[PDB]
């Protein structure tokens, strides 16, 4: 069950994803991201990305529906 | 010795036999609660 | 607070959470995060000024 939890997590990043930009960081694992569609959002992020790549800005990938950082 | 000849004959058979039966039940309980806590770690991972 | 951002649910447009860190896209230059700068005693001879 721990491997099936690993599998369904580690295939959230193989999707024809949309591209946005990192804007601000609120707290632990939740941020503001602005998309290339405009209309600034507020989503939760994953548990995998090392947080030393998001300092003022980053070209980032976003989910289609839940619009999370990927 | 009404009891003394028989405490070595028909009771020494039993109480020597229950000795190792007491040891393994003592042994598996240390082994069981170890298995308990190792399962509680992995359930704490998957549920989280 | 007036002129403060909040989290708005896309479900029924209900409010979710007050969002801190108000709109300011130009405090990259201001309030430097790290100061492992020089010390206080290597100035050496400006004690009236200090």
């Amino acid at each position: 069950e721990f491997l099936h939890a690993q599998e369904e997590v580690k295939r959230i990043q193989s999707i024809p994803l949309v591209i946005g930009q990192f804007l601000e960081a609120v707290d632990q694992n939740t941020a503001i991201v602005g998309s290339t569609t405009g209309s600034n959002y507020y989503v939760r992020i994953l548990s995998t990305i090392d947080r030393e790549l998001l300092k003022p800005n980053a070209s980032v990938a976003l989910h289609k529906h839940s619009n999370a950082l990927v | 010795l009404e009891e003394g000849k028989a405490g070595s004959g028909l009771r020494q058979y039993y109480l020597s036999k229950i000795e190792e039966l007491q040891l393994i039940v003592n042994d598996k309980s240390q082994n069981l609660r170890r298995l308990q806590a190792q399962r509680n770690e992995l359930n704490a991972k998957v549920r989280l | 607070t007036p002129n403060c951002r909040v989290a708005l649910r896309n479900d029924s447009y209900t409010l979710h959470k007050i969002l801190p860190n108000k709109v300011d896209p130009l405090v990259s230059l201001m309030m430097v995060e790290k100061v492992p700068d020089s010390t206080y005693e290597m100035i050496g001879g400006l004690d009236k000024q200090i």
